[PDB]
């Protein structure tokens, strides 16, 4: 299969034509995504197979080939990047100052871009590329438009 | 069945479009991961 680091679509036969449900991170040889993308199936990757490692629906992450490597966090005060990954459209980034989602457990940082469901899973840059978390995990607020959280998993 | 397909690398680039807002907000996060707005 397909190890080279880097963004990838998530993609499905089951449905008319070929969908893209969302997208993911290789990074250390590990595939990185939301749970909501694949429900935590196994994955093709060219003639390989990629099998779920670790996966929580509360945090709404899945790895898969080994465990979470992602460990990057927004600093809370600078701006960050959307690798957007549209169905059917290109890679392209959009940088934005992000907001907070303020929990009874924390705040965490949230991105108010809105892009289509199967973008899910799109990562979230510092200014070293280096990946803070991913989008698709959020709520829709007052005026119907999209808040995304910044989701990140723990590194063990 | 599901399958992957490279889209590209993942580095920061200057100069790329800015946009979106910062909005603070008040939300919930029940067990089976969804988000609500807490008023
Ligand atoms: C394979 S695993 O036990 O790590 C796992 C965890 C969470 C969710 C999963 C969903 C489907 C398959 N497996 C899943
Ligand atoms: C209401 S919804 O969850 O289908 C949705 C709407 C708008 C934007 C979205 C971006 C990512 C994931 N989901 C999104």
């Amino acid at each position: 299969g397909e190890t080279t680091d880097g963004v990838y679509r998530v993609m499905t036969r089951r449905l008319l034509g070929s969908t893209q449900v969302g997208v993911g991170v290789m990074q250390e040889g590990v595939f990185h995504t939301m749970w909501h993308v694949t429900k935590g199936a196994a994955l093709r990757s060219g003639e390989g197979r990629l099998d779920p490692y670790w996966g929580d629906v509360k945090q709404d992450l899945v790895s898969y080939c080994g465990p979470w490597k992602l460990d990057a966090a927004w600093d809370g005060l600078s701006e960050v990047q959307l690798l957007a990954v549209p169905p059917g459209e290109r890679a392209k980034n959009i940088q934005t100052l992000p907001g907070i989602f303020k929990t009874k457990d924390g705040d965490i940082g949230a991105v108010a871009l809105d892009y289509p469901a199967g973008t899910s899973g799109s990562p979230i840059l510092d200014k070293c590329g280096r990946v803070i978390g991913l989008y698709g995990n959020g709520v829709v607020i007052k005026n119907g438009s999209y808040v995304s959280a910044i989701t990140q998993g723990k590194r063990e | 069945d599901m399958y992957i397909e490279r889209a590209g690398d993942i580095t920061w680039e200057k100069d790329a479009e800015v946009t979106g807002n910062s909005p603070r907000l008040d939300v919930a996060l029940d067990e089976s991961g969804d988000f609500s707005l807490v008023e």
